[PDB]
């Protein structure tokens, strides 16, 4: 699927400028604390 | 009130066997042959299209086989009528004399209206569905550019699908039909083997062969796979066929025939060591398997496609295929020794003071090419020596003094025979493949 | 069409939503032995009845 | 001629197929106090242009839901091709997941 890669990766042409990094930021914080608060889960 | 005609096809073809066939199992009798015979005439069926309507012929035999289970529905109906009424009493069913092997001979006891109603409830619904489903739902309800590039992106998928898919599949057929010789040698599968040991010949030739002649090969190895297994059939029916063909007679033994029960004359019971359970239970049901997937793949070969530097990697590929010609002077050589010295045979004597010795010759890959045929005569009568050496006829045929002397007797364990035939035929096909290098090198040159 | 369709079935398919239930609830048993007639009197009464 | 005079009324309406914009658009002038009655048809409205996220998102909840291999296919086939084709999984993707 070599025109996948080249459709998707080299001519998407109408390049869309956004930056949505806090928002994975925030998603990342959330499950840290879920990780942490919740332990009990994790474990046998 | 109408269905796809997709559908109604898949339909008809996955409920053709499924309600005949195992009313087959269910009550074997020379009900149930006729039966299987309808299923087989019914799995030839051409398949039916969303722009194409239901062809005649197949719509012909679909209404004879609603009017041979309705036949079958009717005439054992009447029976159980005629059985119920006339005797009336005897819960004791004795069985003995002329008078059961007629009514075992076919066409209260709790379980004989039990099991007189169940196949007939199932093919009577079954048919009525078949039939009603033609009859009344009709089949046909009426009578950018880098998104077109991704779409045709799925028909370059294609291209490669047709290409190497139907390509692969045949060389699956070519073993699966080597196997079945291998399960269950008998006199079933001695044409299959010979016939793929002459095509391998063939196949050593090189030159591909007629696109119109293996479709002739491939149909009568067809017709007769489903002949054997009706053969197998109905040598697998009641009392009838059981007075006529006693078990234990060399007849069955070299046809492939087996025996499901004491059996005696008729002493009577009921009618149902893993090694050896392992041929008997296969090959009925599996060789119902090739009969029915060989005529798939005889109509998958029918279709097909439409359109019928210094580079130093460039150095490495092609210099390790020429080393890799030399080791194919060689491989087979080795495969050849080793087999000989698994069997253990005054012919594995042979191989080894034969072939240790074509040794020490200076000319070396020619005069192996050469050589190669008559060598290729040499283990191929040993396979079919051996498939003697499997038949179940071990010692009804005898074993001179001679025989005796040589040390090759018989296979008692057809376990083992399945494991020798299995190694044989993989390990025999680089001799195959010299064979083939042979027939390339003298069409090269002329 | 959808009269016969999603109206017809519904009420054809509860219609014996009583009437099979007081069949299971009748005369206690209609199956329950040794050998061969209400296995497929299951098959059916596994989903039916 | 009432044909010809509705057709081009509601090809007017249709003419505000601005939706692709207001996505954003309206996500700013709801982020006040704007509780009229416009609120609810814009959410209404822009419920049903992002669609392909809600799908996936449905995958997700209906993988997580039995938390078996035989559903697995779905969501991992989803992700993979649709989220990395293109803003169109070119309509042949649909019909595969259907």
């Amino acid at each position: 699927p070599i025109g996948r890669f080249i459709h998707q990766l080299f001519h998407p042409k109408f390049r869309y400028i956004r930056d949505l990094y806090p928002i994975m930021f925030g998603i990342d914080v959330i499950c840290f604390l879920i990780m942490t608060f919740g332990y009990s889960a994790f474990g046998e | 009130m109408t269905v796809p005609p997709l559908l109604k096809s898949c339909v008809v073809k996955l409920l053709l066997p499924a309600a005949l066939l195992a009313a087959a199992i269910i009550r074997p009798s020379f009900l149930s042959i006729g039966y299987v015979l309808l299923a087989l005439v019914s799995a030839v069926l051409p398949p039916i299209r969303k722009s194409l309507a239901l062809p005649k012929l197949v719509g012909t035999f679909v209404i004879i086989t609603f009017l041979f289970c309705l036949a079958v529905a009717l005439g054992v109906g009447s029976y159980q009528i005629s059985e119920q009424v006339v005797h009336k009493n005897d819960r004791t069913y004795i069985c003995n004399r002329s008078d059961t092997t007629l009514f075992r001979s076919i066409g209260t006891g709790t379980f004989e209206s039990t099991r007189a109603f169940l196949p007939e409830i199932i093919a009577t619904s079954a048919a009525l569905l078949t039939i009603i489903i033609v009859m009344f739902l009709s089949h046909r309800d009426e009578q950018g550019r880098e998104q077109r590039r991704q779409r045709k992106l799925a028909a370059i998928m294609w291209s490669a699908i047709g290409n190497s898919l139907r390509r692969l599949t045949n060389f699956v057929l070519f073993l699966f039909t080597a196997y079945v010789g291998i399960v269950k040698p008998s006199l079933s599968n001695s044409i299959y083997f010979l016939a793929f040991l002459f095509i391998s010949t063939w196949w050593s030739t090189y030159t591909p062969l007629r696109h119109g002649v293996y479709n002739q090969i491939k149909k009568f190895l067809i017709f007769y796979s489903a002949l054997h297994f009706l053969v197998l059939y109905t040598y697998q029916i009641p009392i009838v066929h059981h007075s006529w063909l006693p078990t234990g007679s060399f007849l069955p033994r070299l046809f492939g025939l087996t025996v499901l029960m004491d059996s005696s004359c008729p002493e009577w019971w009921k009618f149902p060591d893993l090694i050896m359970k392992w041929p008997l239970y296969a090959n009925p049901i599996v060789v119902l398997v090739f009969f029915y997937l060989t005529v798939a793949q005889y109509k998958f070969t029918r279709n097909g496609s439409r359109e019928y530097k210094e580079s130093a990697a460039s150095k490495g590929m092609i210099a390790v295929m020429t080393f890799v010609i030399f080791h194919s002077y060689s491989i087979a050589l080795t495969a050849m020794m080793t087999w000989a010295l698994l069997y253990h045979s005054i012919f594995g004597l042979i191989l080894l003071i034969l072939t240790c010795i074509l040794w020490i010759f200076r000319d070396t890959r020619k005069s192996s090419f050469a050589m190669a045929p008559i060598i290729l005569m040499y283990i191929e009568f040993l396979l079919i020596l051996q498939y003697f050496l499997s038949m179940d006829i071990h010692a009804e045929i005898g074993d001179p003094a001679w025989m005796n002397f040589v040390g090759i007797e018989w296979t008692t364990l057809p376990v083992h025979a399945v494991i020798i035939l299995c190694v044989q035929t993989l390990l025999t096909l680089p001799v195959f493949l010299l064979l083939r290098l042979a027939r390339r090198e003298k069409f090269y040159e002329s | 069409k959808r009269w016969n369709a999603l109206l017809g079935y519904t009420l054809f398919t509860i219609t014996m939503k009583v009437c099979l239930q007081i069949f299971g609830c009748v005369f206690l048993s209609w199956f329950d032995q040794s050998g061969g007639w209400g296995k497929t009197l299951c098959i059916v009464r596994q989903l039916f009845s | 001629i009432r044909s010809a005079v509705d057709l081009p009324s509601l090809q007017l309406v249709q003419s505000a197929n601005d939706v692709e914009k207001m996505e954003t658009a309206v996500s700013v002038d709801w982020q006040q106090k704007s509780s009229a009655t416009r609120l609810l048809n814009a959410v209404v409205n822009c419920i049903g242009a992002h669609t392909d996220i809600l799908c996936y998102f449905f995958a997700i909840m209906t993988q997580v839901m039995t938390g078996g291999l035989i559903t697995l296919p779905l969501p991992l086939m989803s992700l993979f091709w649709g989220n990395l084709s293109n803003p169109r999984p070119s309509k042949f993707f649909w019909v595969t997941m259907i």
